[PDB]
RNA sequence: CACGGACCAAGGAGUCUAACGUCUAUGCGAGUGUUUGGGUGUAAAACCCAUACGCGUAAUGAAAGUGAACGUAGGUUGGGGCCUCGCAAGAGGUGCACAAUCGACCGAUCCUGAGGAUGGAUUUGAGUAAGAGCAUAGCUGUUGGGACCCGAAAG
RNA sequence: AAGCUCGUAUCAGUUUUAUGA
């Protein structure tokens, strides 16, 4: 037949994806938060 | 402040090697207490008698706790009765080991305790009489 | 015995010991009682995997160790509202000991052979699982078998079981559930066990939160 | 129950018979105990040495006294000999008595705890059945069938050295017996002329239950030491306080080792002795750490090496680009001029 | 086990180390990949261990399975690696499937 | 100021032991200590062990004695931790060692005098709270040994 | 030097106001 991934390494991919998709979503919602933060800082300095 | 254990027992160095990992990754203050306690010297790790374990389980709502002695568990001939409880320690003396097993409960090592309670849920850390 | 032939240091007497265990499992007239004999059989089969290192023969060996739940009490007798009649009565003693062996073993497996027993326990949960019976319904087999799964391996009110094996069963029982091939089966009572684990306090957070995310978060 | 060990014959072939592990090979391998016990035990087979009680005092010197325009060291009397008018009774003097004359009543032998001494030998036995520990210790054990190596009981009955070495060569200890014999060197010190002229490597131990000519058969083949299982010397088992000698066991010896030390089922044969308990469950940490369990109750990981946050200080006022990350209004300030403003 | 093998050879003697003046440690156990020795870069401490060697012009890749901890006689399973570079690196890759990078 | 230094080689000064501790490590643990010995040995090594003994395990006094539960071996207060709630911030519960407070048991107090019964007066304690030692080794201190090395008037 | 509570409101070769000879 054909070789299969170890059931620790299978878990790895899954948990990495769980953290990675969380991290990418967290990062993406921080670029927008810093953009809004930048606008607050600009009007304060004015 | 104490950094590393003065001990040369490499198995104790493996527990330090384990609990240093669980000290920083769990961020629960149980593991930091155990990892501090492993560094302690032999005079500063007094032997907790099996009688002090029995006294500790009279504690209200402590029927299903896993008592953890960082030092050694020693036998007491004076007491008769002993509860069915999981006790975790470094060294179980042959007499004490036999007493816990015959009573119903288990005697387990600190790495078994690290598996069963990583963050350290539903536990009690006892200490021996220093003064 | 078979504990000296399945735990040998020779490959050929372990393969021949497996084939004599195939003949020993189709010789059903001698396997009538004595739980601890089945425990010794699963300890010998544990070592019989433990000496196999290469990936293709260890997958063939895991597939045939799962298949040993198939040769032993094949479905053909196919009992009718017959409670536990010589295909389902003794079978449960062949299941529990396996889990008991793993309940004894989860400390003593190293970081290089633990994939063999994750994959082995995948195949064996799939195979008992496939032998509820040939159909996925036999009702006193469901509640007695679920009593002799519930009462040992996902107890989760006892710390005596090692906490990595219920979270691994949570990771495998869905894909290995639907390896049986949307149908309605006694699944939910199984899931009720995990709900019992969420109902059970006086435990650790991992069982409580890892089944509470991993098992319940599945849209299937 | 344990894995189990195959017994080989004198032709180097796996006989169908198998023996259970005596559970001494499940003792805690303690390098620190073996070291601190070996150092004390290696001191025991040691003789006294002392400088003579009379040496340096076999002179009749006298101090010359004050204000003689010469050093005040006690000088020898007499005359016309050369030895007259020169220093004696002094550690610095020639022919003088040494500082702290070495006396016989130095602590030569070392008292050890009997239980600690027993622990060490159990650890030393445990380390013989590891194979990697044996390879690290020395011992060319690449071409040997299995560890721990157990040979059939008929090995004991061998009378002639030629046949006995042929048994080991058939087993696979050929390379270890060629390590010794090729490693025969002169002692590098004053040991040459103190009856320690030659020095060579340690070969295999050959452990037997009872002798039938094996002690004499192997006492000429260089490096090969034999020990009765009842004894089992620490100095033999862990030479130079290094664990894991290559030990060839015999069938009868390997079975007797259960009786000699003890296990769960069998008693002990040593009065009130038990094998010591592990203070850990598993001698490896990484199964515990890289578990399904622990890695479930754990916060996410870092990079193993931090990305360097602010490596060098870029200054605003100069360098336009950094003066835009601080204060985004500086763009507006430059466009309207603002410093150059009319009232 | 293997952690107990490592600590006993990390200090307390790996009797084939070369202490270079650089403070560096070199395992001369013929079967190690890096000539240097470190944890799971030396072939005794680690249990799963791969290596390329040459006996003749034929470059074999030896492989050590933890299955064979009992028997040191046949520890290193070995495979010839063609001779062309491109197909050999591809030959390598398949053997190393699901190992450490 | 003065004492030392012509130059060069070699020699040359905190050592060893006993007594008593300190801390650390190791073994075992209410015990602990094989090595005066005997058995055994590939021989001053290693390996086994009988009966004893050493030190510790239960205290309060002066001749005579007695003897530690009103008890989750305590009531409270704190008190590392752990559990419930809360995103947190917090709050509540249980609380180790330990500390503070109120006491008790035991022995000893000031009397009451049925040889000292009995009840009161109060405190006391290397007291009990419900054992932590023994042995080996290392680091080192104290004192004696010629005692870091050399140098004095002597009987 | 080590052990024990804490990590604080624990203090300071300082200034200030307040209250006396």
């Amino acid at each position: 037949e054909k070789i299969l991934t170890p059931e620790s390494q299978l878990k790895k991919s899954k948990a990495q994806q769980k953290t990675a998709e969380q991290v990418a979503a967290e990062r993406a919602a921080r670029k927008a938060a810093n953009k809004e933060k930048r606008a607050i800082i600009l009007e304060r300095n004015a | 402040h104490r950094t590393a254990p003065k001990s040369d027992n490499v198995y104790l160095k493996l527990l330090v090697k384990l609990y240093t990992f669980l000290a920083r990754r769990t961020d629960a203050p149980f593991n930091k207490v155990v990892l501090k306690a492993l560094f302690l010297s032999k005079i500063n790790r007094p032997p907790v008698s099996v009688s002090r374990i029995a006294r500790a389980l009279k504690q209200e709502g402590a029927a299903n706790k896993t008592v953890v002695v960082v030092g050694t568990v020693t036998d007491d001939a004076r007491i008769f009765e002993f509860p069915k409880t999981t006790v975790a320690a470094l060294r179980f003396t042959a007499g004490a080991r036999a007493k816990i097993v015959k009573a119903g409960g288990e005697c387990i090592t600190l790495d078994q305790l690290a598996v069963r309670a990583p963050k350290g849920q539903n536990t009690l850390i006892l200490r021996g009489p220093r003064n | 015995n078979f504990v000296k032939q399945l735990s040998s240091n020779n490959r050929k007497t372990r393969v021949n010991a497996l084939e004599a265990l195939k003949k020993y499992l189709t010789a059903k007239q001698f396997k009538e009682n004595k739980q601890i004999e089945f425990n010794k059989l699963w300890k010998g089969l544990y070592y019989a995997m433990w000496f196999s290192d290469r990936p293709r023969p260890q997958q063939r060996l895991a597939n045939e160790l799962g298949e040993l739940h198939g040769l032993y009490f094949d479905p053909k007798d196919n009992s009718t509202a017959d409670e536990l009649t010589t295909n389902d009565k003794a079978f449960i003693k062949f299941s529990r000991g396996f889990w008991k062996v793993m309940c004894f073993e989860w400390f003593n497996i190293d970081r290089y052979r633990l994939d063999k027993y994750l994959l082995l326990i995948r195949r064996v949960l799939f195979s008992q699982l496939k032998y509820l019976q040939s159909r996925n319904w036999d009702k006193k087999l469901v509640d007695e078998y679920i009593k002799k799964v519930l009462r040992w391996l996902p107890l989760s009110g006892s710390p005596k079981v090692y906490t990595g094996i219920p979270i691994h069963i949570v990771d495998i029982l869905l894909d290995e559930w639907e390896r049986l091939l949307a149908k309605k089966t006694p699944l939910a009572d199984v899931i009720a066990i995990f709900q019992d684990i969420v109902a059970d306090y006086n435990n650790s957070k991992v069982l409580r939160e890892k089944i509470k995310e991993d098992l319940f978060s599945d849209t299937r | 129950s344990r894995p189990q060990v195959t017994v080989h014959s004198l032709t180097g072939e796996a006989t169908a018979n198998a023996l259970p592990l005596p559970a001494v090979f499940s003792a805690p391998i303690r390098p620190d105990i073996v070291h601190t016990v070996f150092t004390s035990v290696n001191k025991n087979k040691r003789q006294a040495y002392a400088v003579s009680e009379k040496a340096g005092h076999q002179t009749s010197a006298e101090s010359w006294g004050t204000g003689r325009a010469v050093a005040r060291i006690p000088r020898v009397g007499g005359g016309g000999t050369g030895r007259s008018g020169q220093g004696a009774f002094g550690n610095m003097c020639r022919g003088g008595r040494m500082f702290a004359p070495t006396k016989t009543w130095r602590k030569w032998n070392v008292k050890v705890n009997h239980n600690e001494k027993r622990y060490a030998t159990a650890s030393a036995i445990a380390a013989t059945a590891v194979a990697s520990l044996v390879l690290a210790r020395g011992h060319r054990v690449e071409k040997i069938p299995e560890i721990p190596l157990v040979v059939s009981t008929d090995l004991e009955s061998i009378q002639k050295t030629k046949e006995a070495v042929a048994a080991l060569k058939a087993v696979g200890a050929h390379s270890d017996l060629l390590k010794v014999l090729k490693s025969k060197k002169l002692r590098a010190g004053k040991g040459k002329y103190r009856n320690r002229r030659w020095t060579q490597r340690r070969g295999p131990l050959v452990v037997y239950a009872e002798d039938n000519g094996i002690v004499k058969a192997l006492r000429n083949v260089p490096g090969v030491e034999t020990a009765n299982v009842a004894s089992l010397n620490l100095l033999q088992l862990a030479p130079g306080a290094h664990l894991g000698r290559f030990v060839i066991w015999t069938e009868a010896a390997f079975t007797k080792l259960d009786q000699v030390w003890g296990s769960e089922t069998v008693a002990s044969s040593k009065v009130g002795y038990t094998l010591p308990s592990h203070i850990i469950s598993t001698s490896d940490v990484t199964r515990i750490i890289n578990s399904s369990e622990i890695q479930s109750a754990i916060r996410p990981a870092g990079q193993a090496t931090q990305k360097r946050t602010h490596v060098l200080k870029k200054n605003p006022l100069k360098n336009k680009q950094v003066l835009l990350r601080l204060n985004p209004y500086a763009k507006v300030f430059a466009a309207e001029k603002l410093g150059s403003k009319k009232a | 086990s293997d952690e107990i093998v490592w600590q006993v050879i990390n200090q307390s003697f790996c009797s084939h180390r070369i202490k270079a003046p650089n403070g560096q440690n070199f395992c001369r156990n013929e079967y190690n990949v890096t000539g240097l020795c470190t944890r799971q870069s030396c072939p005794l401490a680690n249990s799963k261990y791969a290596t390329v060697k040459c006996d003749n012009g034929k470059l074999y890749l030896y492989m050590k399975t933890p299955e064979r901890a009992h028997t040191p006689a046949k520890l290193w399973e070995r495979i010839k690696l063609s001779k062309n570079y491109t197909k050999a690196l591809q030959q390598i890759d398949e053997h190393l499937l699901h190992w450490s990078k």
